RNA sequence: UUUACUUAUUCAAUGAAGCGGAGCUGGAAUUCAUUUUCCACGUUCUAGCAUUCAAGGUCCCAUUCGGGGCUGAUCCGGGUU
RNA sequence: UCUAAGGGUCGGGUACGAUCAACUUAGAACUGGUACGGACAAGGGGAAUCUGACUGUCUAAUUAAAACAUAGCAUUGCGAUGGUCAGAAAGUGAUGUUGACGCAAU
RNA sequence: GCUUGUGACGGCCCGUGAAAAUCCACAGGAAGGAAUAGUUUUCAUGCCAGGUCGUACUGAUAACCGCAGCAGGUCUCCAAG
RNA sequence: GAUGGGGAAGCUCCGUUUCAAAGGCCUGAUUUUAUGCAGGCCACCAUCGAAAGGGAAUCCGGUUAAGAUUCCGGAACCUGG
């Protein structure tokens, strides 16, 4: 199918955030009046939570296991498709066009998805997916 | 009279070899633990020019089972082998072009490089551009296995010993003709203070066995003894047959 | 070493505490075309470099020259 | 043969030609199958496999090098891989491939 | 270059100063996939070992 | 407009050396200095410089190889056997 | 005299790293009582990544933050090979 | 003293014009006490014999050659516990960062 | 135009044409670090100090070597019409 | 070219990381006190050898009988703290 669609775990491949795995949350199959190209926006992790362990006590775990988040409009041709996927509903929302322009608007879409990414990865929930790719 | 030439080299003066800008000393891995129990992935880095030598080198780097750290080897690169190609090292690795292995595990016929005399030491035999050495056969009690080496000489060493499949590279080299004196003198010039060479006909008694006489001419029988003494040997040393080689070589 | 353009700027340099000498410099100059106008050139000795502002304009000028710190030690001309 | 169909197609279908183009085929999964040269290299190769499976499309690896590929879809130049969007006639889509 | 910012000496995705970007976007994708296939390598001959 | 006979490139030399050493060099010069197909993206960008030594203008891969030629009969015939010889050990 | 031993003597290799012996497990094997045995006993589409006594499991200190044992990684001989 | 040919740079709805800057080369007149690469600068040529193929080398200070070297050709030794060579000796050295498409000796 | 610097190319090789100090970067993520206030000196500005020996002239038909103010020899850079 | 060594009657010869028990960095542990020990590394093996090779950083104007990228004037830059 047209997999690029509304839950698609990618890689990005090219640019800052290249290397980090996202989340598609809306595509813009084709155009904009600006981005002339196929592109996605998603929400995804820049600064993933380092590997926890049983000597981590109390509030070294807390602290390891924070998240943060970043959210690009990004070209087709800088993800990678994943076989995996990660549900986005709670998010929906808060990434959208209208999130960007503005930081204000930005900065919140971050704190949103932020709380909703740490959340996820207390007991399990898409596992892989905050967990570094090695290269 | 004179110290001879022949004597004057082997005290190494200006006749040392001239190493300035040598890659380094090509040599197979060690014989690790890897190496003879299972095999060993490595990558072909760069496949690059020795000076004074035959044959291109090849830098192929490996892990180090034991630290983490790149430790890198000097391979004689066989022919065919290439940058960015993986190379397995190990008794239990592939028959390619490549990789290294020992004679035990490669069936007859096989042809293999750089291989050790005695297991380990790190790569005796055939290392010139074009040679190679093919196995012709093994004795698996007391573990043997016979080559026949570039000489044409079989000879039978241990099936530990290391090899290399394939030829060496920079094959032909020698078809060329050298054409002229200057590439002779380049060519020697990266190799060592031999050339070019003067009779020891053209020289006086005291610099020659050779020397002196009214006309050129070596005066006495030019095959010298075995026995013969340093000063004496000059010519053509314990030669157990002399002239024109005609009819097919190639030994039985 | 450093020309300056920022009139507020300046004025926090002159001000700013290792700064014991300066020195004014005035210039004949021709404007555009035809006529002259009278450059005058702001140099503040700083510590590690001399910083010097041109103002173009007279009058922009004679204002700017009354507001130097009493306490600075201006070398005019 | 196998280029007889190819040549089939490229007289009557759809077809596009080279890697940054079939890759938009294949995530608009227009694409029916992709034919994939030898001596594209497996990085590509993969890549495009990957691409593949998540358009569920099938592959076929032309056992001929990418100059050749070029000669079966009658191009002057070289091509690593092709993309079916509308088989003419050919039975490609629905043969041993 | 020890005489000169941080930002003269990087770009600013992974390996900055160090890879050519282009090859950076090679790392990745080979990096996903050999790690993807690495998990059907597992689960193909896992087969075999209950089938053969 | 055909600019020698027949010495070719062998043309530097002029009457030196004698016909037959030219005609030697003529023919392993024309080997080395030649541009050749690249095994791996198929582009004749294969070039030497340094004996055994073959790479590649687009795609750069170096090829270890001959002396004056790309690939030689006997390392062809020596792949051709190590075929022969892996096959026996895969079945 | 032959041919066998290894500690003298001799040769190589290595930041003396995995040796020799036994056991686990797989499995060919054909069972003439039941095992007599023989091999195996974590890596091969890809110019990635492989490091902090390791994560896990389990046991302690007296719970604070830190930290230790054991296991993960089987035994036995200290002949580096 | 004339003639001809060889260039730049600008606007044109989606054929040209305007100027700026150059020594090259050929052609034609006129002219002189037939001179003019006017000083400077600047290969003598040809036909053979002997001999070394060529370029290179040497007797500083009586020999530059036909002598040495060279490429090419041919022979010899050697698989490392080795060939050839060094040292009074040695837990010593050259070839050797080397392996016969090699090193050594003619 | 001449000198010289440099660039993107191209020719050659059985010749493919040094080393080390030193400097930076990235991969890693040990660890440390805030709201009643923390982290930051690879951004700017500001403070201090920087020892030791050489430094004259000649470099040549007179400052060097040739017994000498010897027609010899003795490494280089700049270069007008 | 010293060094554990190995030769040599001996002056000395050989070896240069070599069949050697070959060493110092980061900071924690001190709040008896200044540095014992708590980690963890690195096994790198002397040294001399370039006034043309490598290499932190300065320019202009003025000035003397004779010094100047060294003085003075102005304006910078590097290294360490
Ligand atoms: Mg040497
Ligand atoms: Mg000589
Ligand atoms: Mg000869
Ligand atoms: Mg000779
Ligand atoms: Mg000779
Ligand atoms: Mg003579
Ligand atoms: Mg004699
Ligand atoms: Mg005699
Ligand atoms: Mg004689
Ligand atoms: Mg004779
Ligand atoms: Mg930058
Ligand atoms: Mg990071
Ligand atoms: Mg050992
Ligand atoms: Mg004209
Ligand atoms: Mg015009
Ligand atoms: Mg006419
Ligand atoms: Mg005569
Ligand atoms: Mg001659
Ligand atoms: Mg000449
Ligand atoms: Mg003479
Ligand atoms: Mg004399
Ligand atoms: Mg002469
Ligand atoms: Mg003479
Ligand atoms: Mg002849
Ligand atoms: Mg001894
Ligand atoms: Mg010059
Ligand atoms: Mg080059
Ligand atoms: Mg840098
Ligand atoms: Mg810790
Ligand atoms: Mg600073
Ligand atoms: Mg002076
Ligand atoms: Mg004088
Ligand atoms: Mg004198
Ligand atoms: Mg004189
Ligand atoms: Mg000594
Ligand atoms: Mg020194
Ligand atoms: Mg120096
Ligand atoms: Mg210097
Ligand atoms: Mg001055
Ligand atoms: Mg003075
Ligand atoms: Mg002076
Ligand atoms: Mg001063
Ligand atoms: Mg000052
Ligand atoms: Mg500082
Ligand atoms: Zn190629």
């Amino acid at each position: 199918a047209k997999f690029l669609k509304a839950g698609k775990v990618a890689v990005v491949v090219r640019g800052r955030y290249a290397g980090k795995k996202v989340v598609i949350v809306k595509p813009h199959d084709e155009g904009s009046k600006s981005h002339p190209f196929g592109h996605a926006l998603v929400a995804g992790i820049e600064r993933y939570p380092l590997k926890v362990t049983k000597k981590h006590g109390a509030k070294k775990v807390a602290k390891r296991t924070k998240i943060k988040p970043f959210i690009k409009v990004v070209n087709y041709n800088h993800l990678l498709p994943t076989r995996y996927t990660l549900d986005v509903e709670a998010f929906k929302s808060v990434v959208s066009t209208e999130t960007f322009e503005q930081p204000s608007q930005r900065e919140e879409a971050k704190k949103v998805v932020k709380k909703a990414f740490e959340e996820r990865h207390q007991a399990g929930k898409n596992q892989w997916f905050f967990s570094k790719l090695r290269f | 009279g004179r110290v001879i030439r022949n004597q004057r080299k082997g005290a190494g003066s200006i006749f040392t070899s001239h190493t300035r800008l040598r890659q380094g000393a090509a040599k197979l891995r060690t014989l690790d633990y890897a190496e003879r129990h299972g095999y060993i992935r490595g990558i072909v880095k760069q496949i690059v020019h020795d000076s004074g030598r035959g044959a291109p080198l090849a830098k192929v780097v490996f892990r180090d089972p034991y630290k983490y750290r790149l430790r890198e080897e000097i391979f004689i690169a066989n022919e065919g082998v290439h940058t960015g190609q993986f190379i397995y090292a190990g008794k239990k690795a592939s028959l390619n072009v490549g990789n290294v292995l020992p004679l035990g595990s490669v069936p007859e016929g096989t042809i293999v490089s750089n291989v050790e005399e005695k297991p380990g030491d790190r790569g005796a035999l055939a290392r010139a551009s074009g040679n190679y050495v093919i196995i012709i056969g093994h004795n698996p009690d007391e573990n043997k296995t016979r080559v026949r080496l570039p000489s044409g000489a079989k000879k039978v060493i241990s099936s530990d010993a290391r090899g290399v499949i394939g030829v060496i590279a920079g094959g032909g080299r020698v078809d060329k003709p050298l054409l002229k004196a200057g590439r002779a003198f380049h060519k020697y010039r990266l190799k060592r203070n031999s050339w070019p060479k003067t009779r020891g006909v053209a020289m006086n008694p005291v610099d020659h066995p050779h020397g002196g006489g009214n006309h050129q001419h070596i005066g006495k029988a030019s095959t010298i003894s075995r026995g013969a003494v340093s000063g004496q040997k000059a010519g053509l040393i314990a030669a157990r047959r002399t002239g024109l080689l005609r009819g097919s070589q190639k030994t039985q | 070493a450093r020309e300056i353009t920022d009139i507020k700027q300046f004025l926090e340099l002159t001000r700013r505490a290792d700064v014991k000498t300066a020195t004014v410099k005035i210039n004949k100059k021709l404007n555009k075309a035809g006529k002259p106008f009278r450059q005058t050139k702001f140099k503040v000795r700083g510590s590690s470099s001399l910083y010097t502002l041109v103002i173009n304009d007279a009058g922009k000028a004679k204002k700017l020259i009354q507001s130097l710190p009493p306490t600075l030690k201006v070398n005019r001309l | 043969s196998i280029n007889q169909k190819l040549a089939l197609v490229i007289k009557s279908g759809k077809y596009t030609l080279g890697y940054k183009s079939t890759v938009k085929s294949l995530r608009q999964g227009k694409s029916k199958l992709i034919i994939i040269a030898a001596n594209t290299p497996v990085l590509r190769k993969s890549e495009l496999e990957y691409y593949a499976m998540l358009s569920k499309t099938k592959v076929y690896y032309f056992q001929g090098g990418n100059n050749e590929l070029g000669t079966a879809v009658g191009k002057l130049f070289r091509v690593g891989v092709v993309s079916i969007l509308e088989a003419g006639d050919s039975d490609i889509l629905t043969t041993l491939a | 270059y020890a005489t000169v910012s941080k930002t003269h000496k990087t770009v600013s995705r992974a390996y900055g100063g160090s890879r050519c970007a282009n090859c950076v976007k090679e790392r990745i994708i080979r990096a996903f996939l050999i790690e993807e296939q690495k998990i059907v390598k597992k689960v193909v001959k896992e087969q075999t070992e209950a089938a053969k | 407009a055909k600019r020698t006979k027949k010495v070719g490139i062998t043309g530097k030399y002029g009457v030196r050396y004698g016909s037959s050493l030219r005609r030697q060099v003529k023919k392993l010069e024309i080997q080395q200095h030649a541009r050749y197909d690249c095994s791996f993206c198929g582009k004749k960008t294969v070039k030497r410089g340094a004996a055994g030594i073959w790479t590649c203008s687009c795609c750069k891969k170096t090829v270890a190889g001959g002396a004056y030629t790309v690939s030689t009969a006997a390392a062809a015939t020596v792949r051709s056997t190590i075929r022969r010889l892996r096959e026996m050990v895969e079945a």
